[PDB]
């Protein structure tokens, strides 16, 4: 409901009119594997010394 | 022109920006490559600053 522009006939244009919004992910890039199931992986490095 | 007008040139057509990649997901149909896109926008030579 976040209004881009008043369209005069105080009708409000809104981000649901020109766009979908959804909680999704910030990256959709990479996925994890554990053996042949899905997993999130946690590598650990580490600290010097 | 006034040298405000010179600096908010400068800035704007001398400087490297962000764009994204082609094909990559969420994508409902499935593209085989992910090509980035690349720009330079900053100027190498003066002829292009002039």
């Amino acid at each position: 409901n976040i209004i881009l522009r008043v369209n005069e006939d105080k009708s409000f244009l809104r981000i649901k009119d020109v766009a979908k919004v959804e909680i999704g992910a910030e990256q959709y890039n990479s996925t994890g594997r554990l053996n042949t199931s899905a997993a999130v992986p946690i590598i650990i490095n580490l600290q010097s010394g | 022109v006034t040298a405000n007008d010179v600096i908010n040139a400068v800035n704007d057509q001398n400087a490297q920006y962000a764009t994204g990649k082609i094909g990559e997901e969420p994508v409902v149909n499935k593209s085989p490559q992910v090509i980035s896109i690349t720009m330079q926008g900053r100027l190498q030579t003066p002829q292009e600053f002039e």
